[PDB]
């Protein structure tokens, strides 16, 4: 691919 | 006659070869893309200009090398453009001063994509240029061979269009939440442009990207991209209309989206591709 998007997140109890 | 580089090496009288490590800043232009301007990198001078005139050409067989060796393009030498790799020797540039002055060479690449690129690792060979030097005094006929290397990790654009960044990382608020994705695109001249997303999805709608976090992953959630609220599935082309020299935001936003079942605490990560197409 031309561009890569890395999405970081978190689920907190 | 002798030459020097901006990054600390030189070739003396008689010619020879040198490795030139350049901090690349390529750019799209109308119909061709600048790979590297060597007029800031390679400088030459005449050692006896009162009595000798030096003649300098770019010699045939000058070409891209390494990971770029399959690409063709043009070379601008002293204000005129020639096919690259070179099939014939250029006209002469005259050197008639002791002051070191630019070798006026700039390498361009014929576009092959809409907005793709080649990722180049620091230390990679990108070109081999042959400077030929003669004079009006004797039969000196020397080759100064410049092996051009990338000093930095860089992406060489192969398209009519370029992006604000090739590798974007965003951080969502903790679940639930969204975050804008900064990404713009522009083109050297007006182009009818679209894009589509790539990645592995968890849902029958092909629109929730799987949580591929490697350490302590959450369960039950993935990542979903929207454009002003509208969900973007994978492999579904979105139109940007006519895109010109002013940068246009894709207007993308990242969201969490539930994939089914219990939602459990942990990390979330998705890697999503964006690819542009001409419409």
């Amino acid at each position: 691919a031309d561009v890569t998007i890395t999405v970081n997140g978190k689920v907190v109890a | 006659f002798a030459c020097k580089t901006a990054n600390g090496t030189a070739i003396p009288i008689g010619g020879g070869s040198a490795n030139v490590y350049v901090n690349l800043a390529p750019a799209v232009n109308v119909g061709q893309n600048l790979v590297v301007d060597l007029s800031t990198q390679i400088f030459c001078h005449n050692d006896y200009p009162e009595t000798i005139t030096d003649y300098v050409t770019l010699q045939r067989g000058s070409a891209y090398g390494g990971v770029l060796s399959s690409f063709s393009g043009t070379v601008k030498y002293n204000g005129s453009s020639y096919p690259f790799p070179t099939t014939s020797e250029t006209p002469r540039v005259v050197y008639n001063s002791r002051t070191d002055k630019p070798w006026p060479v700039a390498l361009y690449l014929t576009p092959v994509s809409s907005a793709g690129g080649v990722a180049i690792k620091a230390g990679s060979l990108i070109a081999v240029l042959i400077l030929r030097q003669t004079n009006n005094y004797n039969s000196d006929d020397f080759q100064f061979v410049w092996n051009i290397y990338a000093n930095n990790d860089v992406v060489v654009p192969t398209g009519g269009c370029d992006v604000s960044a090739r590798d974007v990382t965003v951080t969502l608020p903790d679940y639930p939440g969204s975050v804008p994705i900064p990404l713009t695109v522009y083109c050297a001249k007006s182009q009818n442009l679209g894009y589509y997303l790539s990645g592995t999805t968890a849902d029958a709608g092909n629109s929730i990207f799987t949580n591929t976090a490697s350490f302590s992953p959450a369960q039950g959630v993935g990542v979903q991209l929207t454009r002003n609220g509208t969900i973007i599935p994978a492999n579904n082309t979105v139109s940007l209309g006519a895109v010109g020299t002013s940068a246009v935001s894709l207007g993308l936003t990242a969201n969490y989206a539930r994939t089914g079942g219990q939602v459990t605490a942990g990390n979330v990560q998705s890697i999503i591709g964006v690819t542009f197409v001409y419409q």
